[PDB]
């Protein structure tokens, strides 16, 4: 019962993750990138630890965007694997791996990789 | 070159 | 129409990924551990490209596993970033992030990285 | 020590 | 001429970077954990690029830390991977990269990833 | 006494890697891209544990290559973690960053990552 | 469990 | 687009 991820978080950079955890891990919700704008909005569909350690620092999660929608299509996805921290300073702590499925694996600019923070008010 | 994930 | 990711897929030390791409770019399914009992079957979601460049390499794609079932919880989730190759070597090469609920996020064993590569037929 | 990912 | 990079380098963490960037592309120097003891100090050795972009955002460079010193010995190796950038709020933004030795490598524990932000004075 | 790392490693797309490992843990040498000319030779400097686990799987070691050397610059540099593994088939087993100076830090194709795996003999 | 590069 | 590390 109440995991505290459903809602909005903003990353540091402008950036919107709009989600419902459902009883059952389901992650389902829409990333916003910082545009802000229909073309800047895409499906993202994950999964999270429904029954997390009642001493734990967190909650185990991720979730993918492949970054196509109805307006454009960056022949790319990103995969955010993290962990959601609850209290007043609530957050979600992630890592990042962004594939392009254009580019040959083992050439450059295949995977990229960096980290995000969300917070419940944006910077 | 540009990517919507790092779009200003 | 027809995105080849539809199926079974074998990484390179015993475990198993049973996909179904839906038209939008859903990715649902059943990851199994290389124990393959009832123990060892977790729900997978992700996203896929349904619509990749004609001249690309590849289709790019992402999943999530949070390592919670009926059987068992080791508080943690991977995604997995890649991109899907077809052909008579059809592969899905992938990078992956798995990271522990539990942990204390900047502490040792927060979150792992390592690669795999899913094929048709076992190694 | 353990995690079911790297089972064997 | 003038790399910037010289000197000492504080993470968000308590831990310590002293450094010396050579003419030619040389990083030396030593890296203290938190504890900032005798038991806490580290050889580290890496190298940046000495003719970075006159645009460009930043210096990329690297480092290895061994986690062996005169006192214990973690039987691990650190790679930073990042970039220096200028100015009056100087930055070296960085991932990292640590591997066990001991660990068999494709299993649990083998390689963890982060990020760590330095600048010339400590939060 | 014996490290095993000092020689020759060759990755699985045509690259050498050219190592002396110091009593001490220095790791130095030579990275050369498969094109293998003059101009494809870079410095190399790490760290390796000078005294592994007797028990263990491997002997942790990192290092980095900028990607500058006398006939051209990638404003770039790359940190491979691994462990070396002895043996009949012997091996270092890696992961990398390539971080990018130019590219703003939170931008597109600021830091990759991908894996590589070192034997004694060319595929 | 434990590593220098975390501690406190 | 380019990089020395992954030069054919
Ligand atoms: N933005
Ligand atoms: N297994
Ligand atoms: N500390
Ligand atoms: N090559």
């Amino acid at each position: 019962m109440e995991a505290g991820i459903t809602g909005t978080w903003y990353n540091q950079l402008g950036s919107t993750f709009i989600v419902t955890a459902g009883a059952d891990g389901a992650l389902t919700g829409t990333y916003v990138t910082a545009r802000g704008n229909a073309e800047s909005r895409y499906v993202l569909t994950g999964r999270y630890d429904s029954a997390p350690a009642t001493d734990g620092s967190g909650t185990a999660l991720g979730w993918t965007v492949a970054w196509k929608n109805n307006y454009r299509n960056a022949h790319s996805a990103t995969t955010w694997s993290g962990q959601y921290v609850g209290g007043a300073e609530a957050r979600i702590n992630t890592q990042w791996l962004l594939t392009s499925g254009t580019t040959e694996y083992n050439a450059f600019m295949s995977t990229l990789v960096g980290h995000d923070t969300f917070t419940k008010v944006k910077p | 070159w540009s990517h919507p994930q790092f779009e200003k």
